């Protein structure tokens, strides 16, 4: 392979979510890409560490369609493989009209509910989080 | 083997590779000796338009850009004495040809809207989502698929645990008509989609061979050994309707 | 603008655990640490002591390392409000 030129971090990387007991992770299209990091981030504390403050976190990821973010649906498979003390839960919102689903949305669709589980694990992707179709329902969320 | 160009869809760029031509294989190479293609022919049509359109029998269609026109009838000429050596010749406009001849983008976009098709019923969307307008479905449906190919075609890597899962149940290739075959039976309204999905002409009535083929399908559904002669008794006893004689706290819910 | 964004952020409002009278006229102060205060060596702190009635903020290096639960600073006397933040610290309640 070649060779890269890196210049170091830029994030300036706020991490507010420790501040709160309780945090709720909303990633949207291309703004999601961060959040792997993150989300892997926060089960290795809560693997390492033992009284941390965040004791739960929600990551409601929406997108219109996973593609381009398949990768994004296996570094969420590891994050809750991995999280041995259920700190992460996962909702996936998938926001495509389902007439102009693609083949990848239509097999995610059926697999979640047209085609029964294996161990709570969706056949197609592998994920015990639920995938939904449709705008997320924020307020009822929050209450 | 000489240099060329390769089409690769409306959206794509084309790609620069070289021409062997083999009796057994016609092989399409990259330029740094990497073989990207290598049809054998089994004892095909061609079309010509500067563009040469072989179109695969079971397979992706191939279609080839040459330098010159006189460059493009001299290639065809050393193709199809190749090929003639181990035979329908035809042509059409250059646009006709690209939009008639199965590519990735046409293939994808074909795909889609026949998967909404047969699943209109479970995803409850109305069946006039958009318009499949048969024999290129049939096509389609028809061509079998490598296990990098599908998985691409799904969005997955080759190695994951449903394409594989999915082809150990196949199972050197797969075809999109053996998959969805193999997920409606693992999915009595199961009987109404396989129908629904032999039905390509949409008239509703499964001619000759699509009610056997359907029979060795959901066979297929349940592993068995004496397969085939258990098929053709319980069609020879038994003989839509065919279905039935086949048959004889957190809040997450999106609008 | 510097004022303005002073105000912007948010003044934390904290109680003292311990306060020592180190000699040499020396104050360690050991007070509680809010929730979410996250910090790096070497990062100092501003501070405010109302019992002075005085609405004045100094900076202090924190002394105290990261990892423990509560922050020290330790102030050396050397001007009016050094010295009475000393004196008000000296007796208990
Ligand atoms: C980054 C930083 C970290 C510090 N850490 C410590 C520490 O850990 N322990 C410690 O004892 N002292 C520290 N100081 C010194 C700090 O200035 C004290 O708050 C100061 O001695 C308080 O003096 P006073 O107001 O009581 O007396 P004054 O008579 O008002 O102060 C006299 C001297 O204090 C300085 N001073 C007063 N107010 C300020 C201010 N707001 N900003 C900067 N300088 C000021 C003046 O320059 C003057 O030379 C630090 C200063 C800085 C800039
Ligand atoms: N932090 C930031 O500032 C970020 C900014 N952006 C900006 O957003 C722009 C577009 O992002 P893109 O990558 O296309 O994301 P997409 O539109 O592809 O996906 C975003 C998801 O959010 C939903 N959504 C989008 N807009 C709205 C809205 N107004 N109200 C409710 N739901 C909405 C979409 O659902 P549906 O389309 O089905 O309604 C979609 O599923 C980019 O130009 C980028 O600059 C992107 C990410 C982070």
């Amino acid at each position: 392979y070649p060779k890269l030129y890196l210049d170091g971090p830029f994030g300036e990387g706020h991490q507010e979510w420790h501040k709160f007991e309780v945090s709720v992770l909303v990633g949207g299209g291309i703004g999601v890409t961060p959040f792997a990091s993150i989300l892997k981030d926060l089960v290795f504390k809560s693997s390492v560490s033992c009284q941390v403050f965040c004791k739960k976190i929600y990551f409601i990821w929406v997108t219109r369609t996973q593609r381009q973010f398949e990768w994004l649906a296996d570094i969420i498979r590891e994050v809750e493989e991995n999280d041995h003390q259920d700190l992460v839960s996962v909702h996936i919102y998938i926001t495509q009209l389902a007439e102009k689903f693609d083949l990848r949305t239509t097999m995610l669709y059926i697999c979640e509910r047209h085609f029964q589980k294996v161990l709570n694990r969706s056949l197609f992707t592998g994920l015990r989080s639920i995938t939904h179709f449709g705008r997320p329902p924020f307020e009822p969320f929050f209450n | 083997g000489m240099e060329a160009l390769e089409w690769q869809g409306h959206k794509e760029p084309c790609r620069p590779v070289l021409v062997y031509l083999q009796p057994g294989q016609i092989r399409v190479v990259d330029g740094r000796l990497t073989v990207l293609r290598t049809i054998q022919l089994q004892p095909v049509n061609f079309v010509l338009s500067r563009t040469l359109l072989l179109k695969i029998p079971k397979e992706y269609d191939l279609v080839l850009l040459f330098n010159l026109e006189e460059e493009r009838q001299a290639l065809v000429e050393n193709l199809r004495g190749a090929l003639k050596e181990s035979i329908q010749e035809w042509e059409l406009r250059e646009q006709e040809l690209m939009r008639a001849a199965v590519t990735r983008e046409q293939r994808r976009h074909l795909l889609e809207t026949f998967f909404r098709h047969l699943f209109s019923q479970v995803l409850d969307i109305n069946q006039a989502d958009a318009g499949t307008l048969s024999q290129k479905v049939r096509e389609a449906l028809t061509c079998e698929l490598s296990r990098a190919e599908f998985a691409e075609s799904l969005g997955l890597k080759p190695q994951d645990m449903f394409v594989e899962s999915m082809f150990s149940l196949a199972d050197g290739y797969l075809s999109f008509r053996e998959f969805l075959d193999i997920l409606v039976v693992f999915m009595e309204e199961k009987s109404r989609l396989m129908f629904r999905m032999y039905d390509f002409d949409g008239n509703g009535l499964i001619s000759k061979d699509e009610f056997i083929r359907m029979l060795r399908s959901f066979i297929e559904i349940s592993n068995n050994c004496l397969s085939k002669a258990q098929l053709a008794e319980v069609v020879e006893s038994m003989f839509w309707e065919d279905f039935h004689f086949m048959l004889r706290l957190l809040f997450t819910e999106a609008h | 603008g510097d004022k303005l964004v002073s105000l912007s952020r948010k003044k934390v409002e904290i109680s003292v655990v311990k306060a020592e009278l180190l000699p040499s006229g020396v104050t360690h102060l050991r007070f509680q640490r809010p929730q979410g205060f996250e910090y790096k060596s070497g990062q100092w702190v501003r501070i405010a002591c109302l019992a002075l009635g005085t609405t004045e903020y100094h900076p202090f290096t924190l002394t105290s390392a990261p990892h423990e639960d509560t922050l020290s600073l330790h102030i050396r006397a050397a001007g009016p409000w050094t010295t009475r933040l000393r004196e008000i610290y000296s007796a208990p309640t």
